[PDB]
């Protein structure tokens, strides 16, 4: 069914249009919205059709103090929305409260596109994790929007603070929002901007304007990953079966993410599978190993060389993994899109359940820890003791994350007979 | 190729979920025109309209299933099948027979189209603490996708690319017919509708399936509105998914790729051999 | 065929029969009978030819058919048929087409019998839905004088919501009768004629659209009960207009007796009162039978049209019921 | 029969001017009024026909203390009319009261038009309803066209005043009007301002300027509304068997408005349906449903794919309403008007009667009844002090407007076998 997608933060804001950029570039439309009649491509799960031949995108925007907007404004993508729903903190106790107080007409927007349309799949929540005006208030709707609707799907497209250590109060903003993600969200895309920014000094020079790069990296990713959805394939091309092949425990539902052209700016398949299994292609940073992985191939692929490439990774022993159920590694076949300059033709995907990312976790886990000996470092605003007086719910939040990790090393072992 | 070897998977997504609770009734209980106009539906609605021959396609019912290869209480699920006709200049190729084998090997693959999207409809109902029916539903769903994908590209892909090339070297129309069975023969061979008993092995496997989706879906409502009575079905359905999975492979091992589809089943190696064969 | 379109003007003919027999133009056929119904309401011995013609030239040159060509709205007139001593006025009409020509050849007797019955069919359902826009006409009319007596609300809100299922059947059969029964033939007609190259194809092109006609309409051998069931539901339309009309001849004349009571005085009322609680019941179980009568014979037409052509006349069917109303009473 | 139109007020003089503007443009005459040989359509139950070259449009100008009138006659179509009826205040009761001293020339002029035409159907009054100088007059006149002539139809184009909350006095002025329009028409085409402006400001760009833009809109809709009858249809072409259809309980006969092109500045039936189901392609703003809709379409259609099209409505539970009736959904043809430039060719109308607008009514129900607890916004006014000392008659109106209410509230319901 049909899929809305919800973007707020500024950061977030800014790569939900470059997508809907990218998508223009990819669908029959034009820069101002108007079809075009050189087009095979639904453009019904994430736009809204009228015959007033300006597509418009299934997207809720919602902002905190419009800034980066009027940028959004001066563009010729102005006539490809107009949905009237922007409207004018620093924490994530603040930003909750002040996503508390004005729930009723945000949810009033969301209830206006809840009957727009008829069939409703899932919602795709474009945020970044400890961000200021996203963090607090994308997790009070991501709270809102589970408690309200358990029949749908909850899909999350973020990326990680991470920076080597300044602000000191983002792992109290990240562990209240993981607890958030792990139990008001489904299905969670974890992307960072430490690996992505190491890519970006790889393939460019670049070392002060990153952000204009990696945005085009991200936008990438996430026009590749709803390919299958978007232009009709068999296998996955709804949400819900798609999710479902890739959790194997319900507290384990974060997604690597890799992309085989490392730098576009011939091919067998064992080539691409070999290439896309190598940590470089990879796009998000003791035995740490995958679960199961599902890749996605898009391009000019013959059938019978997909096995063989599955049969020499078979022999290569690149399974140096080991779970402790049956479930293995999956491939996948989506065409390359027509209708757009389209230069190296063959190009991967992987979705894959990989435990080294707990230890992203833990490094969060460790510096909240070392301030709650301090008790420096909280900033002691007003609203955030009135939320909370004692600040026990942080707490709760670490033993919540405590017994994650203890379910992630548990989940590494071939001994998950007993619970973690 | 479009409607039978679902070349269109939008049509198949938007149609099931719109028909299988009027499809899901006993024979004698549902109408032909309710389901025409359904039909006719998830074609105009779906891009599969883009094709000039979209009238042809029908609906009919097959009440006798695999046992007509030398229904009568259920339908739709038991007896359902698209029949797409025929003209007079193409009825020299694609004639009855050729159509009846179409349609034999559709109503095979309609069950593992159906019996994932069971499993992962009741997936969603549910996003110390029985936790078990997960690894159950999990490595079935696994298999079943696993079990597509195998037939979807390994069969009828690349003969279907096989026949691309075949039919533009043919010089009179005994070359075409020739192709076209040679087509048919091995894309019906290859796939499971062969063999002396025409592996009942894999009926039964699916049957245990659609057993596992029915009673944990009746379960989990009730409990929402014993704990170890329910136990013993999901274990004896452990017990028979996995007997009848070592009886699939023991019946392809005895015949001589196509040690293939173990591959990808089991990637790690496990379960590989847990009886030794003769 | 050049020819004979030209020098006797063939096809213009062929236009003016979809027109003026088979009421495809319908303004004229409107505005024609507005002016007849007190004559026809008249039995037709003291009906006479001249007085037709005589109003029909006022409908032509008023509407629009006085700028089709000369010939054509010639050939128009009426005719009437064999009368009887009991006769009303309504049963004994007809407009014929006359033939000029050696178009005899083209058409045949007997495709003007065929022509006269189903312009017999679209007569019928013409009269009754007048009569039923007289129906809403008086509750529209009389509703807003009879604001000082709510002692009759439950008898008139029965007839008003006995009123709009007439509404919704006479409103279904009419749509019935327009997109598949003079339509899909028309598309069929105009395509087998403008292809045709030859006379034995044109002829034989309009012999099948009429006997297609024949048999989407119902006036077949074997839909004749189902057309004596549909009469049926004719007969309530009718009664009606003489049983709502037998209120205001009590209701609306006393409270004009009532006022001149009151101007006089700027014991009788008692029994006016009274006398209403006499009335009020007795047509009051008129109506509810009448009711009763009329939804038992509308139902037992919808379960004989089950059993009918596989997909022709089942169409009609799915027209009659939307909301399954003869499956949620039945 | 010949249908006579009566417009007051400024804006609906102006409306009135633009609606004869566009059927002149529709018919086949010049903007001086004389006639072009390119012409099938009727001219005779909107215009008078002389053989003065100028077809009389059959328009009844009333005014009071004329200030766009002078803009009306400045104009090209000064010479399509001048029947002489141009004559020289602020609430309902005072622009009553001055109805009632002069109305014996204002009623000879509408007795000019009645002994003119020998055929006589109808009378359209194009009114704004609190209008100002519209309201209390045109109610006036609603009372005395229904009161002299019995046999004839009332059908009224009105507009909704909405601004969510300045004009104090006009929750009486529309209660009162309402009362009239209850018991003093027999069909009343219900239009808003808001929902008008909302999908102007969905179409182009606008704020300050509105007037100018929503005046076209209307008159697309009653331009769209009468070509069933201009141009001869068989079904409903006159406006008795149109009005007949349309009212299940003679407490109800407000008509809901939409119409397919949302913006006009390929097609197949079952699309311009499902398009035409939904709310926003709808002019007018617990369970509310409709109890019997009429839809009519204007285009290039094919007769069977009307009937595929009404069963696919039928298949897609999009009927998920439920009155008391069998009387059900209507689907009506008629053809797109040729002579002129047609954009957009096949587009389409619905007359629904809806109970959502009684929200809308017992708005002004609210809003009345706080202000009868305060009693400082009356603003006591001589004249309506004099026409009713005890202000009684706002309080019988509010009585009939609340049984209006809960007949309504009885006719959203299955069961209406008891009276509400």
């Amino acid at each position: 069914r049909e899929i809305i997608t919800l973007q707020l933060g500024q950061c977030g804001n800014q790569i939900g249009f470059e997508f809907w950029k990218q998508l223009c570039a990819e669908h029959g439309i034009s820069p101002e919205g108007i079809v075009e009649e050189f087009a095979t491509d639904r453009k019904d799960v994430f736009f809204y059709q009228a015959d007033d031949e300006h597509y418009i995108p299934r997207a809720v925007l919602l902002d905190l103090e419009p800034r980066v907007i009027h940028s959004i404004l001066n563009s010729p993508y102005a006539k490809l929305y107009n949905p009237e729903n922007i409207y004018l903190g620093n924490n994530w106790a603040s930003g909750f409260s002040q996503g508390e107080k004005i729930h009723e007409d945000i949810f009033d927007i969301i209830d206006r596109e809840a009957d727009g349309s008829d069939s409703l799949e899932g919602f795709v929540l474009c945020h970044s994790i400890a961000g200021g005006t996203g963090s607090g208030l994308g997790s009070y709707l991501l709270e809102r929007l589970n408690d309200r609707y358990p029949k749908k799907l909850v899909q999350t497209y973020s990326v990680f603070p991470n920076q080597d250590e300044d602000v000191v109060v983002q792992p109290y903003n990240s562990l209240l929002t993981l607890k958030r993600l792990t139990q008001n969200a489904d299905c969670v895309v974890v992307l960072d901007n430490t690996a992505l920014n190491r890519i970006a000094t790889d393939r460019l020079h670049i070392q002060n304007p990153s952000f204009s790069q990696i945005n085009q990296l991200v936008s990438t990713i996430m026009s590749a990953s709803t390919t299958t959805l978007r232009y009709p394939g068999y296998m996955n091309n709804d949400l819900i079966g798609l999710i479902a092949s890739l959790i194997p425990t319900p507290r384990l539902h974060f997604l690597m993410t890799g992309y085989t052209p490392l730098t576009t700016d011939k091919t067998t398949v064992l080539d691409v599978m070999r290439r896309l299994l190598q940590p470089k292609n990879v796009m998000v940073s003791t035995n740490h190993c995958y679960i199961a992985i599902l890749n996605i191939i898009q391009g000019e692929v013959d059938p019978t060389q997909v096995h063989k490439s599955l049969q020499r990774i078979r022999e290569r022993k690149l399974a140096n993994f080991i779970p402790w159920g049956p479930a293995s590694i999956q491939v996948a076949l989506s065409r390359k899109s027509p209708y757009l300059p389209s230069a190296h033709r063959v190009s991967g995907l992987m979705m894959a359940n990989h435990t080294s990312i707990s230890s992203l976790f833990e490094r969060t886990c460790r510096q909240y820890d070392k301030l709650r000996k301090r008790e420096a470092f909280l900033e002691q605003f007003r609203k955030e003791d009135m939320f909370k007086d004692n600040f026990d719910e942080m707490d709760t939040s670490r033993e919540i994350v405590q017994q994650l990790i203890d379910e992630y090393h548990a989940a590494t072992r071939p001994d998950y007979i007993s619970w973690g | 190729k479009r409607y039978f070897l679902m070349d269109q998977g939008d049509f198949f997504v938007h149609f099931m979920d719109l028909a299988e609770e009027e499809l899901r009734k006993p024979v004698e209980d549902i109408t032909p025109p309710r389901l025409e106009a359904l039909l006719e539906l998830a074609l105009r609605m779906s891009t599969a309209n883009t094709d000039p021959f979209k009238d042809d396609l029908k609906i009919d019912l097959m009440p006798h299933d695999l046992i007509t290869q030398l229904e009568l209480a259920l339908s739709g699920l038991e007896a359902f099948s698209f029949d797409y006709i025929v003209k007079w200049p193409l009825s020299l190729i694609i004639n009855r027979k050729a159509l009846t084998r179409y349609q034999m090997l559709f109503r095979h693959m309609f069950y593992c189209k159906h019996v994932e999207r069971q499993l992962c409809s009741v997936w969603i109902s549910n996003k110390q603490w029985f936790a078990g029916a997960f690894t159950l539903r999990q490595r079935m769903l696994n298999f079943v996708q696993n079990i597509q994908y195998y037939m979807m590209f390994e069969v009828m892909e690349p003969t279907w690319h096989i026949l691309e090339k075949n039919l533009k070297s043919a010089s009179n129309i005994d070359d075409v017919l020739g192709h076209h069975t040679g087509f048919l023969d091995t894309c019906l061979k290859d796939c499971m509708l062969t063999n002396p008993e025409l592996l009942k092995v894999f009926s039964k496997l699916m049957s245990v399936c659609v057993m596992f989706t029915n009673c944990m879906q009746k379960f989990t409502q009730s409990m929402k509105l014993l704990v170890s009575g329910f136990e013993a079905t999901i274990n004896k359905f452990d017990k028979n998914f996995s007997a009848h999975l070592l009886d699939l492979l023991a019946r392809l091992s005895i015949y001589s790729g196509m040690a293939s589809v173990i591959s990808r089943l089991d990637f790690n190696g496990f379960y590989t051999e847990r009886l030794e064969r003769l | 065929l050049d020819v004979l379109n030209k020098k006797y003007s063939l096809l213009d003919h062929m236009q003016a029969m979809r027109r003026y027999l088979l009421l495809g133009q319908g303004d004229f056929i409107r505005h024609l009978m507005d002016l007849l119904k007190p004559e026809l309401v008249r039995p037709a011995t003291t009906l006479y030819q001249h007085n037709l013609t005589g109003i029909l030239e006022t409908a032509v040159r008023a509407t629009n058919a006085q700028f089709d060509s000369p010939e054509i709205l010639r050939r128009l007139d009426v005719r009437l048929l064999e009368v009887s001593p009991g006769d009303t006025g309504w049963d004994v009409f007809s407009l014929d087409y006359h033939v000029d020509g050696p178009i005899a050849t083209v058409f045949t007797r007997e495709c003007m019998s065929h022509y006269l019955r189903v312009f017999n069919f679209l007569w019928r359902a013409k009269r009754m839905e007048y009569i039923l826009t007289d129906i809403r006409k008086g509750h529209m009319c009389n509703a807003k004088l009879l604001r000082n007596m709510p002692e009759f609300s439950g008898v008139l809100h029965q007839c008003h919501i006995l009123a709009s299922e007439m509404v919704h059947f006479i409103h279904q059969m009419q749509y019935y009768i327009t997109f598949e029964v003079l339509e899909c033939s028309w598309d069929e007609l105009w395509n087998k004629v403008q292809q045709a190259q030859d006379l034995d194809h044109i002829i034989a092109a309009h012999e099948v659209f009429l006997d297609t006609i024949i048999s989407r309409c119902l006036l077949d051998s074997d839909s004749r009960a189902l057309l004596n069931q549909l009469r049926a539901v004719f007969d309530q339309i009718i009664e009606l207009q003489n049983a709502q009309d037998a209120i205001y001849r009590a209701a609306l004349e006393e409270l004009q007796r009532r006022l001149q009571f009151e101007e006089k005085k700027k014991e009788e009322e008692n029994k006016r009162i009274g006398e209403f609680k006499e009335s009020i019941p007795k047509m009051c179980s008129q109506l509810r039978i009448l009711t009763h009568f009329y939804q038992g014979i509308v139902q037992q037409f919808l379960v004989l049209l089950t059993t009918s052509s596989d997909e022709s006349l089942r169409f009609l069917s799915f027209r009659l019921d939307f909301n399954e109303h003869y499956k949620a009473r039945e």
